[PDB]
């Protein structure tokens, strides 16, 4: 009231709680923009690993497909005799 | 008892299916957990859970999990919680029933609010054998208590969780991964947290005002006794004077189960809110690098 | 529905009932639940039921298929049936005989094609449904209508998968359950790697490689943009004395629990 | 009695200091007040008296039913003008007194079958004229204790209601949760209502239907955005007392959720009301809902509501809404 004026935001202080509305909705006050923004530079970093498409982390990921999907054709038929084997051994535990 | 707890990748995906239809205000929702113990690790390999209101509907899907050539042996059940508080007399009652059928037995409370806001809670914890002691005489009583010895660091031992799968998840790990939207992993570090905080410490001062009153009557359960002592020696030294010249009920105490269950509940806030303390103190201070070069 | 809406716990309850199989069979015939929004076909939750395999025969147990629709229908009433899922990129005979007895129960059944593997190819999964009409002396001809499937993800289930995503990143696919801090500090790395790629085409991007320059580089000013500026003082006062809070109840909590111990201490007599 | 109300009426004027100024010193009372205890009152105390034995003697039965149920609709408009108030709570003990009665004698002759729907209609006949007297006699309670024996009727019979019944008893709960103090409960009626009086007359007007749609929005749109206290709550030591007390509150309406204006305004822009509305407030969820134009909602949304303060004679049923909204404008 000195200069009979209002102050909106200009607190950096401020815990925001649960149930304000989400209304018409604008770029926020700074209260609500200093929290939240290691999430801006999470969330947009890798929305960027997209746009360069950088072509040596595409090969590390499609030998890890390919070796991926070659693992379950090499280790079929291993587990499943297992599991067998671990079916009986529910029914001597069981029993036990 | 058992050391190690392992999942397999069934479990957890329907414990989230179970929060995420099926009760979403607040609900404690539960099930069964399932697998067979090779020999020093527990192996979890699926569940299903129960609706909010037995054994009848327990066993007839025991014949279910049998048709299909699945693990159908009972180890533990699981069962959603409110922030940090799950200690209850319910849930350890409805658990020394299953460590009884099976020597080991468990709980993974799985609290879907701290994982929403972070780390992964679900929380494998096990019955000490000492607390399987006192229950197996049924003396909740003070004086064998002291014996048969229980403090509050084996209240609920914890049994570590290290996950397993198959390949063929792998692959599908894989096949999802780039098959998808691209959905960014930023909600660990979110840095406003202070009702997430507040209604930990909030949940945690109604229990030591809970811890308040038991205190308090314990001055007047001394209070009780220490008049009643010295009242029956003042009727020791009334009535044998009496005898020489012519020639009443004593109180219980308030009954310690509970003051050892509050405890026990009070370590439950305690290792999580500081847990909680630097969780959000390593973000405050890598916050400290983002503003670094910024004039 | 044009578009499905499936579930990534579907897809593990595929597999885990693939690997635990009767011996020879292929396939696995069972049922599902979900909702609909008539554009969006939403599926929920998942079971196995076996079957009994033979030539021009697959025998589906009808008083057991019923049974599992009830079952679950304890556990809520809200999910109606939209379809089932049969496992491989081929179609024998079977797997039309059985699509039409859903039919006589009757929704548009909503139909899914899962893989083992395709050999140079990878999961390929496709989203189909049996609707016709017929010609009265030999109607005997009938093709699959198919329909996209795409997965779906809620707050719980991202944050949730994304420590049963650290499987891959693993030797013999185990990670024990995680710490905090490292975590903190592994989303420092997680910032690191990511860092990594902007900065390494940002050499690239200032000398030649300056072609698609502007959707790089629209992204990368707006980045710098979204971050909005203090000069340090402010910071401080809103940093060290949410420390001075953060360490407060370090304490206080301290404070409590040793009073808890010394309590503990005092009635333990 | 009403001769004898007026031969204590012309003794007031057959009258007209010191006996009056100490008595005014202990309990403030009429000259009309004091005649009326000597003359009138020893009468409509056998008044009531009458009423209340006839009641009691004709009760349970099936074949003179019409007689009791018009006896209770009688005696209601008996304490609407002679003000028995604690007798009205006399009234009601007696009339759940008849509630326990019918489900256990069911063996007689004429004992009462209460699935039998019209039967059923005329006991909705009987509470309702007890929620409509209560209105007028200020027993706030026992307005809201004539909706608790309502619905306990709805699960004592087994087929739901008659429409016509139904109407108007939605009609006067949204009422007397807005003299309550309710704006949120005001429109979960009337948002229920907007279901139920589609299929009793389906093909009545469209101005009735503007009549009928335009309302729940203004039900809406008059639900004030600041929640209610839980300083108040938080004072008191009653902590967490209005997420309980509403799950009543919702499940004595027939709806089972608690209303919330998220969820509440997403419901009616859902049905496309917005068809069935005055379009001078077809673009209230335009810009006081859903468009940021900060400066503009002062001129534009009053605008609107001078529309509704020309005509308080020809719809005067939107004017209880009109400061309701002025609150949501501020903020």
């Amino acid at each position: 009231h000195t200069s009979r004026t209002l102050s909106f935001g200009s607190d950096l202080n401020y815990a925001t709680r649960e149930d304000a509305p989400i209304g018409p909705h604008l770029q926020s006050m700074p209260s609500e923009q200093i929290r939240n923004q290691l999430t801006a530079m999470s969330s947009v970093l890798a929305k960027a690993l997209e746009v360069i498409k950088p072509a040596h982390i595409l090969q590390e990921k499609e030998e890890q497909h390919q070796l991926a999907v070659t693992a379950y054709l090499k280790n079929s038929r291993k587990e499943h005799q297992r599991i067998l084997a671990r079916r009986q051994t529910i029914e001597e535990r069981k029993e036990r | 008892a058992v050391k190690q707890v392992q999942i397999d990748g069934l479990v957890v995906l329907k414990i989230i299916k179970h929060y995420q239809e099926e009760g979403q205000g607040t609900e404690v929702v539960q099930g069964v957990l399932l697998g067979l113990v090779v020999e020093d690790r527990l192996e979890i390999t699926n569940c299903f859970p129960f609706p909010q209101h037995e054994v009848q509907y327990q066993m007839e899907m025991m014949r279910s999990l049998r048709h299909v050539n699945i693990d159908h042996l009972h180890v533990g059940w699981y069962q959603s919680t409110y922030y940090g508080s799950f200690v209850t007399r319910a849930l350890l009652d409805s658990q020394f029933s299953y460590q009884h059928a099976i020597e080991e037995s468990v709980v993974l409370i799985y609290d879907p609010i701290k994982t929403a806001q972070g780390s992964l809670s679900l929380k494998a914890y096990r019955l000490t054998p000492k607390l399987m002691e006192v229950c197996k005489e049924k003396d909740f009583s003070p004086e064998a208590l002291k014996k048969a010895n229980i403090t509050f660091e084996y209240m609920f031992e914890e049994v570590p969780i290290v996950i397993k799968n198959s390949h063929l998840i792998n692959v599908l790990m894989w096949e999802l991964e780039k098959k998808s939207a691209v959905a960014d992993k930023h909600e660990l570090l979110s840095l406003a947290s202070s009702n997430h905080l507040g209604k930990n410490l909030q949940l945690l001062m109604d229990r030591v005002d809970e811890m308040s009153q038991d205190i308090v009557k314990y001055n007047t359960y001394m209070r009780n006794t220490s008049k009643q002592q010295q009242q029956k020696h003042q009727y020791q030294q009334r009535r044998q004077q009496e005898n020489m010249q012519r020639q009443f009920k004593p109180p219980q105490p308030p009954a310690r189960m509970d003051s050892l269950l509050i405890a026990g509940q009070i370590n439950t806030y305690c290792q999580n809110i500081k847990e909680f303390t630097a969780q959000n103190l390593g973000k405050l201070f890598m916050a400290q690098a983002l503003q670094e070069y910024n004039n | 529905g044009r578009v499905v809406r499936l579930h990534p716990v579907i897809l593990a309850s595929i597999v885990d009932s693939y690997e635990r199989r009767n011996e020879g069979a292929a396939r696995v015939i069972g049922t599902l639940l979900g909702t609909v929004d008539k554009h969006s076909v939403e599926v929920t939750n998942c079971f196995s039921v076996p079957h009994n395999e033979s030539e021009d025969e697959v025998a589906v147990d009808m008083e057991f298929a019923k049974n599992m629709y009830e079952l679950h229908k304890k556990v809520s009433p809200n999910e109606l049936i939209l379809g089932w899922y049969a496992t491989g990129h081929d179609i024998t005979e079977h797997s039309v005989l059985i699509h039409e007895y859903y039919s006589r129960e009757a929704p548009n059944p909503i139909h899914l094609t899962v893989d083992t593997s395709l050999q140079n190819g990878r999961m390929s999964i496709k989203a189909y449904v049996s609707t016709l009409m017929g010609v009265p002396g030999r109607t005997m001809g009938v093709m699959f209508t198919p329909l996209t499937v795409k997965y779906a993800y809620y707050d719980t289930e991202r944050i949730g998968v994304d420590l049963i995503m650290k499987t891959c990143f693993s030797p013999n696919r185990v990670i024990g359950l995680s710490s905090d801090l490292q975590q903190v500090g592994g989303a420092s790395a997680r910032i690191q790697d990511a860092l990594s790629t902007v900065l390494q085409y940002a050499e690239d991007v200032l000398s030649g490689k300056v072609s698609a320059d502007n959707t790089v580089g629209r992204f990368l000013m707006s980045l710098v943009n979204q971050v909005p500026k203090i000069v340090p003082d402010d910071f401080e006062t809103m940093l060290n004395s949410n420390i001075n809070d953060l360490l407060m109840v370090t304490y206080l909590a301290n404070l409590t629990q040793s009073q808890i111990a010394l309590n503990e201490k005092l009635v333990n007599l | 009695t009403e001769a004898a109300k007026e031969e204590s009426q012309q003794m007031v004027l057959d009258i007209e200091t010191p006996e009056s100024v100490l008595l005014s010193a202990v309990s403030g009372e009429d000259t009309q007040d004091r005649t009326d205890r000597l003359l009138l009152t020893p009468w409509v105390k056998f008044l009531w008296e009458s009423y209340r034995q006839c009641l009691d003697l004709l009760r349970n039965n099936s074949r003179v039913e019409r007689l009791y149920h018009d006896i209770a609709q009688q005696a209601f408009k008996f304490c609407l003008q002679y003000t028995r108030k604690a007798e009205f709570r006399k009234l009601c003990d007696n009339l759940r007194m008849h509630l326990s009665q019918i489900q256990r004698h069911h063996n007689q002759s004429t004992a009462i079958n209460l699935n039998n729907p019209e039967s059923q209609s005329m006991h909705l006949e009987t509470r309702l004229v007890q929620l409509d007297s209560a209105i007028s006699m200020e027993l706030w309670q026992e307005a809201f204790k004539a909706v608790e024996d309502i619905h306990g009727l709805f699960s004592l019979s087994k087929k739901p209601p008659k429409p016509q019944l139904m109407a108007n008893y939605y009609n006067k709960v949204s009422t007397v949760f807005w003299k309550s103090g309710n704006a949120l409960f005001h429109a979960s009626t009337l948002h229920r209502l907007y279901h139920l009086s589609r299929e009793m007359r389906k093909n009545l007007t469209q101005d009735e239907m503007q009549r009928m749609s335009t309302r729940v929005l203004l039900a809406t749109l008059s639900i004030p955005i600041t929640p209610e206290r839980t300083d108040i709550a938080r004072l008191l030591d009653m902590d967490g007392i209005i997420v309980e007390k509403q799950r009543r509150l919702a499940t004595l309406l027939g709806l089972q959720a608690p209303p919330t204006r998220i969820g509440l305004i997403n419901d009616m822009v859902r049905f496309n009301v917005l068809q069935y509305v005055v379009p001078e407030v077809k673009d209230l969820y335009n810009w006081l809902e859903v468009e940021f134009n900060p400066l503009k909602l002062c001129e534009r949304v009053t605008k609107v509501l001078n529309w509704v303060r020309e005509q308080p004679e020809k719809e005067p049923e939107l004017q209880q809404y009109v400061p309701q909204l002025q609150n949501n404008t501020i903020l």
